[PDB]
């Protein structure tokens, strides 16, 4: 009996109990299974049903379609590349040397070109799950340590942080690098400021930026976006820049990447970003429930479209990125993932309705700007969001000052 | 005509039938000392003392000249005191009908009486405490005046009584009270109401204004925001319709009028309805044999801004016109935070409940969650119709930045104005207490 | 070689040109003129200052003296003044201390009003009446193990227009002291010999000033009494040297003379016709005696008064005759005392322990309405805090509590 | 005129003096407590940089370049003294001309206006101008743009710090340490312009 | 007495408390060689400037005291820069513009104004030496971690074999960028104020 | 007293400080120039395949074995001048002695080229063993400068050294890796048609290839810069004519 079991060991953790130091863990475990059972002490004697637990669990569930399609796509890409490169005894030797491959084959899968969706998803899982487990455990350690030392209750949000961080990295990232990235993102960007609801930066993107600038050779280039040993192949944004729509060819299969391929998600890249359709399906829910800001999403879209069309109109004879239209910007890279799930973090965005529009417009402008006129990087969503996080409070200030003037004029 | 678009009409069950009926016999009444903000009492009575209706019980130290008087004739039986000897209640046991008497006038002299005479008559009878001052919601000082007197002739609180039903029984008294206020004020009197008709005063400086929309439309704070913005320099007074009827009766017959009409309603009330009671009536005796079995909470006022009426506080408040009863919710459910709630209310669309329009909920006193930090998913903007930045203001209140809160507009607010923000907070903050603390700091420092 | 000459010449020319430009711009952009100060009534007693002088120093030079606790600058903020014109802005150095108060009438500390503007000043009347006097010591005798009573004769037969509970300031020059010169009576020699305190010495090479309250009330014309305690090194920290002014006063004797300044106004009793309670301990007898005598004999009021004193031991009592006489002839006054740490020769059977606990247990715990009384207190900090906490738990508001601090 | 637009944009963003070269950090960190004081200090820095860089360009091009004064003579070793003297003279002239006399506006800054001399941003800007060999108009535009960028960075930091009234920082980090970490995090965001060759 | 030269190290650290000298600390802490040379240069300049300013403290005209102090400081730093170019060319090429910026380094002017203007020359010299040591403490501590974790070497000596040359360590690329200095200094301040609580700032 | 004393104090202080500063600055120019020259001479000797430790040895061997010369790019024959001190970088700035390239000519993205450049001849007595050609071009983050030593046949490389670059240490900074600079030994700059033939290959060059060199791993944007600089400076607008002359004489 879980209920009475939890209610019997409760006394060991209250002040003076033999396990007082583990009160944070006890509370976190107990309120996950059962509700607090508390009443209202004053003020409004009736409260809304919503709470931070549900707010975070909905976002955590919204990315499951993207995660599953990402696993399937990663497996399919890896198998296609392996069969493009090797064959026969050479392929058998390659399989025997990688634990991902021979585990996939041990569990009933097949690494041949006629593999099914089950085998492809299993191969994708043997890449995704280790990263996610490492991130979860390492970040939870730091969160619980801070809560214990400061004698607080563990707030919610890490479920979202960990899964997003695991979904925005290449399938080949080393586990020690993943651990370092999550450590940085959690400790430096979130916990030092007091924890959930008290930071100003996006933790997952902060960790990703740490990795990006510390170990650039493992999170960029041709060697990291497809989990096939010895395979080297560029991706869509890198191909468009060298350049034009005629350079989009999937070398592993010899076909030409189409807008539908990019929209559905049959392209290499970060694990969860590929499927714009799945991302839209997931984001529509949380937007309907009112947990995500349609104002921020609209601002991002407006900025992207405006700047893309300006570049298209003015044109260039050297830079091929001037040709890319808005509907290609939408489906290439990590634009949709960031726009839907990372640009809508309530704590990092603006706190005013009119400031949210400016925040989104700035993010959208910066993403396209970095994509086009910055030759160092092919994509700019993470940098753009991190940049707009710095100026969101300034938009809030600009709006509130006008409000204060209205008040002083005795009309507000 | 002003239309409020942002707000919330709480769909709680047990809505009263708007028909008046007699109430159960009341044998004890009391004055609650903690509901008058900034009051430091000076006792003029002692346990066992006999009192007459309208006789002074205590006088405020910090507001010289303000008298709090007995609603009924009887004798003092209890003077409850709490931590640090704070006064909680002065309880009087009803007996006899002796009373203090004052002057009376004809209906056509009230509009031209003298302001100082009006002030003296109001103060002596203890009816001067029906007024409150925005900012700080204190009883006005005797020597002060105001350009704006706001009358609240509408009620939008959940399970509240309909003012027109009550007023139609006391048209002459209501009009006489309006006439008295027209002379008591140095500016205009604002009568805030709904679209329906009410008795009218013929004085030029008394004017009616119509408000429409969900709950927050019926608050004196909203009315002030829209008709006469308040600040440190500009101060407005507020009074509700039943107190206006009391004022009219006072100046028409020379006797303090202490009758009330309150709504007794809630999910656990067997037959919700309007009930005739007396000021400061004992709620324990009032709700006797009116509620279903089980553990319940009795509240004086709305479930949004009432006061838990237990122990020495089990009496009707001075500024409250309803009594609410609902179950104490203490159940613990497996994975309750994750279930699809067909029977769960929320201002968001995360539960199945919002799909069943017209549904009414048997709400309880559970806090649907634990205390947490504030994550602004934008619920406050949906319930605050005033021209402010609710998220910034609430974070200023949480941080204790009184100076910034004043700029953001804290002086315009009362604890009743943040009830919905407290209602819809995912972090389970309670913003009325924080606002009161900030106002206390601001008032003390200057 | 040529490069050296060119470098020298150009260095000199550049530096000189910059200096000359700065000087020329200064000569035209700085007012370089006179500046004055004046009371808001513009009396003939105007004040002329240099554009670089502090307001407090200028006023002191003009004869308008103000209280001080640090010899200059802001330490406590008692030196506050009102300004109408000239002082067009308030700096954070006045918001820091004393904080807020939101004086719409333009108040500031006098330690940081500066400088360039014709100043309009407003001051209280008490600051206009400051005077300096030279007095002759009538007596200087011990009344406790570390306390003396200094009696002064006012010159020219005049009487200072002070109010009961006020204080004056003593001024003495640089001096050196040694404790072996004190004539400690045999009634108190035991504890001095116990710690061999006669070995200590102290000195100061600048003039000193200190404030003291007087145990008399304005109906005792022509004489001022001060209860003075000698500042010895803390018993737990013998390292530090003793005090200066108290040692000098103890060194003085009958027939000597010393120079004092006029009184300053604060700590006056309220006129609300309410019961008054006085709590004192140790050296805080002067304000209490002043208030009691002024209320009972000069104002001839029938208000109810009570005095509670926390004494160390019966060996430390004084003014017992005065208080007993007052309590025996007046039906509206009573006084009680308790011993903090009695010793066998006291033969004590009365109240013991701390005075706050004694008062709580005997009078207030069963009192009808504690908040309606007025409380005047003075004593050591660890009595003052206990009394304040006790009164707080009874619900007494701050406006009914008056606390006087000698400086900890 | 596109040349000067490019120069101004480069100075404001691609070469932000505070968050790309990291100069003036002492006042950048100390005075960013409130947005209004930060804005005032940024305005002062803008004015000083704009008046300083061109004058130093003039002096350097007239007397300090090799052969500028006399053939075969190089007085470039006087660069530091000349630069700092000009800057100090200009700021001391400002203090007497505007702030303490009009409107006045001195009281807002107080201690912090006199020490603009030691503000490393201005000296570094003049040094970079000399290293880059700008013309007079380019010097004016570069000074103005760099000052504006510095103001932008400090105002953004002040806004963040004001937003942090709701934070719960460890006692050992409260104040200086947390501000250092916040600036470090701002640098990451400003690294978005690294590869731009404007 | 010794305390005057040791207090600035931890009790009154320039960068961690005052706060002064942040720019050079951020800039020149990617190699211990440059950090050490800058520490020595600042020590020398501050000590000599304090000595000379104190030597003539009674004759400085109040109008142009800033001009006089900056002239002395600039002369000293010009001499230092010439000497570095003459004898330490390889390190001078790496210090670039930050040798000249010693003039506007806040520590030198702050000490010259606050202390040297009211003290005897020898005490002023000792104060300058102590402040230089306090500055060098932070400089060297930050440079240690930055250089080690960013390139696997100390003072140019290989300590962690790099993978690019057959080793086992992969250097951190962020340690060679600015943000790492900010983070290092912040955490150093955290540790110092943990071990010396009296320096903790009030809540607000 | 005020004004006179102020002026006197400022004048005296300026005199003393200026004396010290000017004496120190003028007394060290020779050593500063010597250090600056040694920095370059060490790198030139390194690329030439001559070892030297210490300033004395560097100077001795540089004087004994290296002979700077000036070359006119337009015609490719030697021209008289002070090659030991000619400053090509500054010479490129001024329009009086520098041309501005066109879109199709500026393959290396250098924006200009000086009329005459300096080359260093390596000598083993009276004969000439090889020629060192300074080249430069734009990378991803910075401008990259290098020396390339060409043998007497005018076709075969014997060494390559990048002595100034600002790429990322792990990705683009590998141009300075000894293992990568060692690949250039033996490659031939031109083909049998005498056209530029150096190839930077993404994914590695074929074993035994005499024109291909492995590109930097994950640094295509810098491999492109290297390819552009080489295919430019080997063309008609660079050392093309000079190497053509070398192939059959002149040297
Ligand atoms: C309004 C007012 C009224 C007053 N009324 C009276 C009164 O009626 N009677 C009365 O007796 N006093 C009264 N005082 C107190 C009086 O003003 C003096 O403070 C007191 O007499 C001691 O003065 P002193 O010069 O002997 O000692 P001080 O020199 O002021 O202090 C000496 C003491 O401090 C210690 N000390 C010195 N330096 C240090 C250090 N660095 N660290 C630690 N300890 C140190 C010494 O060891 C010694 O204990 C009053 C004060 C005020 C403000
Ligand atoms: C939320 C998010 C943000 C990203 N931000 C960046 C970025 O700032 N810079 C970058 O180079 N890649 C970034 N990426 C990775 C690219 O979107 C993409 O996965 C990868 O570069 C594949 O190569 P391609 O863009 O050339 O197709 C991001 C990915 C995600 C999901
Ligand atoms: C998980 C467990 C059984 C015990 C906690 C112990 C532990 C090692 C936690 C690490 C992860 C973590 C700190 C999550 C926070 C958080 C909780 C606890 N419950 C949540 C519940 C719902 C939605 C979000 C959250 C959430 O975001
Ligand atoms: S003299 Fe010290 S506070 Fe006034
Ligand atoms: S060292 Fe202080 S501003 Fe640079
Ligand atoms: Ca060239």
């Amino acid at each position: 009996g879980l209920k009475k079991f939890l209610e019997d060991i409760e006394h060991h953790f209250e002040p003076g109990g033999k396990h007082e130091k583990w009160f944070a863990l006890y509370e976190a475990a107990a309120t996950l299974f059962y509700t607090p059972g508390l009443v209202t002490k004053r003020s409004s004697h009736v409260r809304d049903s919503v709470d931070l637990k549900r707010i975070m669990i909905m976002v955590w569930l919204a990315v499951f379609p993207a995660m599953f399609w990402g696993m399937y796509n990663a497996g399919g890409q890896a198998i296609a590349a392996l069969n493009h490169l090797y064959s026969g005894d050479q392929l058998a030797a390659i399989v025997a040397g990688n634990w991902h491959y021979w585990l996939t084959e041990m569990l009933g899968g097949t690494m041949s070109s006629d593999a099914g969706w089950g085998s492809k998803m299993l191969l994708g899982a043997t890449y995704f799950l280790p990263i996610y487990a490492t991130v979860f455990i390492v970040g939870g350690f730091w969160e619980v340590l801070f809560c214990m030392v400061r004698k607080h209750e563990v707030n919610e949000g890490f479920f979202v942080t960990s899964i997003l961080f695991a979904l925005i990295v290449p399938p080949t990232l080393p586990l020690w690098q993943a651990a370092l990235g999550i450590t940085f993102g959690v400790v430096v960007a979130k916990e030092v400021f007091g924890g959930t609801g008290r930071n100003f930066l996006n933790p997952a993107l902060a960790g990703r930026a740490f990795l990006f600038f510390a170990y650039p050779a493992q999170i960029s280039g041709d060697l990291v976006w497809t989990a096939a040993d010895g395979y080297s192949g560029a991706t869509a944004l890198s191909q468009w820049a060298q350049g034009g729509a005629g350079a989009l060819i999937n070398n592993a299969t010899g076909q030409t990447i189409t807008w539908m391929d990019a929209f559905i998600g049959n392209i290499p890249g970060s694990i969860g970003e590929v499927s714009t359709l799945a991302l839209m399906i997931g984001a529509a829910f949380i937007v309907y429930m009112g947990i995500a800001s349609w104002r921020i999403i609209g601002g991002v879209m407006i900025g992207m479209i405006l700047l893309s069309t300006l570049f298209n109109v003015i044109g260039s004879d050297t830079n091929a990125m001037f040709n890319m239209p808005w509907h290609w910007h939408l489906v290439l890279g990590g634009f949709a993932f960031g726009m839907f799930f990372m640009a809508t973090d309530p704590v990092s965005a603006s706190f005013t309705n009119s400031g949210k529009w400016a925040y989104g417009i700035l993010i959208g402008v910066m993403c396209v700007l970095i994509r086009v006129v910055n030759p160092a990087y092919p994509e700019g969503m993470m940098l753009a969001i991190l940049f707009a996080n710095l100026f969101a409070p300034l938009f809030d200030h600009v709006v509130v000052e006008r409000n204060i003037k209205r008040r002083l004029a005795r009309y507000g | 005509m002003i239309t409020i678009k942002k707000g919330l009409d709480l769909p709680i069950a047990g809505t009263p039938s708007q028909v008046i009926s007699d109430g159960k016999a009341i044998k004890k009444v009391a004055l609650l000392g903690e509901e008058y903000v900034g009051m430091r009492p000076t006792m003029h009575v002692r346990v066992g003392d006999e009192v007459k209706k309208a006789q002074i019980l205590f006088e405020d130290k910090k507001n010289p000249g303000v008298k709090f008087t007995s609603p009924v004739s009887g004798k003092v039986v209890e003077i409850n005191r709490g931590a640090k000897r704070v006064l909680q209640s002065v309880v009087i046991e009803v007996a006899g009908d002796d009373q203090v008497t004052f002057d009376k006038f004809e209906a056509n002299q009230l509009a031209s009486l003298n302001r100082d005479a009006i002030k003296t008559q109001l103060v002596e009878s203890g009816l001067w405490t029906a007024f409150r001052t925005r900012p700080f919601s204190k009883v006005p000082a005797i020597d002060s005046t105001s350009e704006a007197i706001f009358v609240t002739a509408m009620d939008t609180n959940p399970l509240a009584a309909e003012p027109t039903v009550v007023i139609n029984e006391q048209s002459e008294a209501f009009v006489a009270g309006l006439d008295v206020l027209s002379a008591l004020t140095t500016g205009k009197v604002y009568v805030c109401k709904k679209g329906t008709s009410l008795p009218r005063s013929q004085q030029p400086n008394v004017e009616e204004h119509v408000f429409d929309g969900p709950h927050p439309a019926g608050l004196a704070g909203t009315h002030m925001h829209f008709l006469y913005p308040v600040s440190a320099d500009h101060v407005a007074w507020s009074i509700n319709y039943q107190d206006v009827i009391a004022v009219g009766q006072l100046f028409l017959t020379g006797e303090l009028y202490t009758q009330r009409v309150v709504s007794l309603a809630g999910p656990v009330v067997n037959k919700p309805r309007l009930v005739r009671t007396v000021m400061g009536a004992s709620l324990e005796q009032l709700v006797d044999s009116e509620i279903m079995p089980g553990e319940v909470r009795i509240i004086s006022g709305s479930v949004l801004s009432g006061t838990k009426a237990t122990g020495p506080h089990a009496y009707l408040g001075r500024y409250h016109l309803q009594v609410s009863v609902l179950r104490e919710g203490r159940d613990k459910e497996l994975f309750g935070w994750a279930m699809p709630g067909k029977n769960k209310f929320s201002v968001t669309r995360s539960f199945l409940g919002h799909l069943f329009k017209g549904q009414v909920y048997n709400m309880t006193t559970t806090t649907n969650g634990s205390d947490r930090s504030m994550v602004p998913i934008g619920n406050y903007e949906k319930v605050m119709p005033l021209d402010m930045e609710p998220t910034l203001l609430l974070r200023d209140l949480c941080a204790g930045d009184s100076d910034s809160a004043v700029r953001l507009g804290a002086l315009e607010l009362d604890e009743e104005d943040l009830a919905l923000c407290t209602f819809v907070c995912p972090g389970k903050y309670e913003y009325g207490q924080l606002l009161r603390e900030c106002l206390d700091k601001i008032e003390k420092e200057g | 070689m040529s490069t050296i000459i060119f470098g020298v010449v150009m260095f000199t020319l550049i530096i000189l040109a910059l200096v000359l430009v700065i000087l020329f711009a200064k000569s035209k952009l700085v007012p370089t003129g006179d500046i004055t100060i004046s009371i808001n009534g513009d009396p003939e007693k105007a004040i002329v200052t240099q554009p670089g002088g502090k307001l407090l120093t200028a006023l002191a030079g003009a004869g308008v003296f103000v209280s001080s606790a640090c010899g200059g600058g802001g330490s406590c903020g008692q030196c506050r003044v009102k300004i109408k014109s000239g002082g067009g802005d308030i700096l954070p150095t006045e918001l820091d201390h004393i904080s807020k108060g939101e004086a719409r009438e333009g108040e500031r500390l006098a330690c940081q009003v500066a400088v360039k503007a014709d100043m309009d000043l407003e001051l209280p009347e008490e600051i206009f009446g400051v005077k300096k006097w030279e007095c002759t010591v009538i007596s200087n005798d011990n009344k406790a193990t570390f306390i003396k009573e200094l009696k002064l004769a006012i010159p020219d037969g005049e009487s200072v227009p002070f109010r009961a509970g006020g204080y004056i300031q003593i001024e003495a020059p640089a001096h050196h002291v040694k404790y072996a010169d004190f004539d400690v009576p045999e009634k108190y020699r035991g504890d001095w010999d116990k710690f061999n305190l006669f070995r200590y010495e102290s000195k100061v090479d600048e003039p000193i000033i200190r404030a003291y309250s007087m145990a008399n009330y304005p109906e005792e014309f022509g004489i001022i009494m001060l209860n003075v305690r000698i500042a010895t090194p803390p018993p737990n920290n013998p390292n530090v040297p003793p005090g200066q002014m108290s040692s000098y006063i103890w060194s003085l004797k009958a027939g000597d003379k010393c120079t004092i300044s006029g009184p300053f106004g604060e700590f006056f009793a309220k006129d609300t016709d309410a019961e008054m309670v006085f709590i004192g301990g140790g050296a805080g007898m002067a304000p209490m005696r002043s208030h009691i005598f002024d209320q009972l004999k000069r104002l001839k009021s029938k208000r109810k008064m009570s005095y509670w004193y926390g004494a160390r031991s019966k060996r430390e009592m004084f003014y017992v005759e005065d208080f007993d006489g007052l309590a025996a002839e007046n039906d509206n006054f009573v006084w009680h005392c308790a011993l903090s740490d009695p010793q066998p020769e006291d033969n004590w059977t009365g109240y013991t322990g701390f005075i706050h606990n004694v008062l709580y247990e005997n009078y207030l715990k069963d009192h009808e309405a504690p908040e309606d009384c007025e409380y005047y207190m003075c004593g050591p900090p660890m009595m003052n805090a206990a009394v304040i906490n006790m009164l707080k738990n009874l619900g007494v508001e701050e406006e009914n509590i008056l606390l006087d601090d000698f400086g900890g | 005129m596109e040349h000067y637009i490019s120069l101004l944009v480069k100075s404001i963003f691609i070469e932000n003096m505070a968050l790309s070269f990291f100069l003036g950090m002492c006042t950048f960190l100390a005075v960013s407590k409130k947005v209004k004081t930060s804005f005032g200090l940024g305005i002062a820095v803008i004015v000083v940089l704009t008046i300083s860089v061109p004058v130093n360009n003039l002096v350097y091009n007239l007397v300090l370049k090799p052969d500028a004064l006399v053939e075969g003579v190089d007085l470039s070793f006087l660069n530091f003294i000349t630069f700092i003297g000009v800057i100090a003279a200009l700021v001391q002239i400002l203090e007497m001309i505007l702030d303490r006399f009009f409107p006045p506006l001195y009281n807002a800054l107080g201690i912090f206006l006199p020490l603009i001399t030691v503000n490393c941003a201005i000296f570094g800007g003049v040094s970079f101008m000399v290293q880059r060999d700008y013309s007079f108009a380019e010097s004016v535009v570069y000074g103005f743009g760099s000052g504006v960028g510095w103001m932008l960075a400090i105002v953004a930091l002040a806004g963040i710090r004001e937003k942090m009234k709701y934070s719960d920082v460890p006692p050992g980090l409260r104040g200086l340490g947390i501000t250092f970490i916040t600036a470090g995090l701002m640098a990451l965001g400003f690294m978005s312009f690294s590869g731009v060759q404007l | 007495l010794k305390k005057s030269v040791l207090a600035p190290v931890l009790d009154n650290n320039p960068i961690a408390l005052q706060v002064l000298g942040v720019c050079s600390a951020l800039a020149v802490t990617t190699k211990l060689e440059t950090a050490f040379v800058m520490t020595l240069a600042v020590m020398f300049v501050t000590a000599l400037s304090n000595f000379f300013v104190s030597l003539i403290r009674n004759h400085i005209p109040n109008s142009v005291r800033i001009i006089v102090q900056m002239a002395i400081i600039a002369s000293l730093v010009i001499v230092v820069d010439q000497i570095l170019k003459a004898y330490l060319y390889d390190i001078s090429k790496q210090l670039s513009v930050f040798v000249g910026l010693i003039i506007t380094n806040c520590i030198v002017m702050g000490r010259a104004e606050a202390f040297a203007m009211k003290s005897e020359p020898i005490p002023s010299f000792i104060d300058g030496i102590g402040n230089g040591l306090g500055y060098g403490f932070v400089l060297m501590t930050v440079g240690f971690f930055r250089e080690l974790l960013g390139s696997g070497k100390l003072f140019g000596l290989e300590v962690l074999p790099l993978i690019s040359n057959g080793g086992w360590y992969q250097p951190n690329g962020l340690m060679l960028l600015a943000p790492s200095a900010f983070f290092l200094i912040g955490f150093m301040i955290w540790a110092i104020r943990t071990f010396k609580p009296e320096q903790v700032e009030a809540k607000e | 007293d005020s004004i006179k004393k102020t002026l006197f104090v400022v004048i005296a202080l300026s005199l003393v400080c200026s004396i010290i500063v000017s004496a120190a600055a003028v007394g060290l120019r020779d050593k500063q120039k010597e250090n600056a020259a040694l920095d370059k001479q060490s790198k030139i000797l390194q690329v030439a395949g001559i070892e030297a430790k210490g300033s004395k040895q560097i100077v001795e061997l540089f004087n004994k074995s290296i002979e700077p010369r000036l070359v006119d790019f337009n015609t490719g024959d030697f021209v008289e001048g002070d090659a030991a001190n000619y400053d090509q970088r500054k010479a490129a700035k001024e329009a009086s002695e520098s041309i501005k390239l066109t879109a199709e000519q500026d393959k290396a993205k250098i924006q200009r080229r000086a009329n005459v450049g300096v080359v260093y001849l390596v000598k083993d007595g009276d004969k000439t063993s090889k020629v060192i050609l300074p080249v430069h071009g734009n990378g991803l983050w910075s401008m990259m400068y290098a020396f390339v030593a060409v043998e007497t046949d005018g076709n075969t490389v014997s060494g390559l050294t990048y002595y100034e670059q600002g790429e990322t240490p792990g990705l683009g900074g590998e141009v300075e890796n000894p293992a990568w600079r060692a690949q250039w030994v033996g490659k031939k700059l031109f083909d049998e048609n005498h056209k530029p033939a150096i190839k930077i290959v993404k994914g590695g060059a074929p074993q035994g290839s005499e024109h291909g060199v492995d590109g930097l791993s994950g640094a295509t944007l810098t491999s492109n810069g290297v390819q552009n600089t080489f295919d430019f400076w080997l063309g008609d607008m660079g050392f093309g004519p000079f190497l053509t002359k070398v192939r059959d004489g002149g040297l």
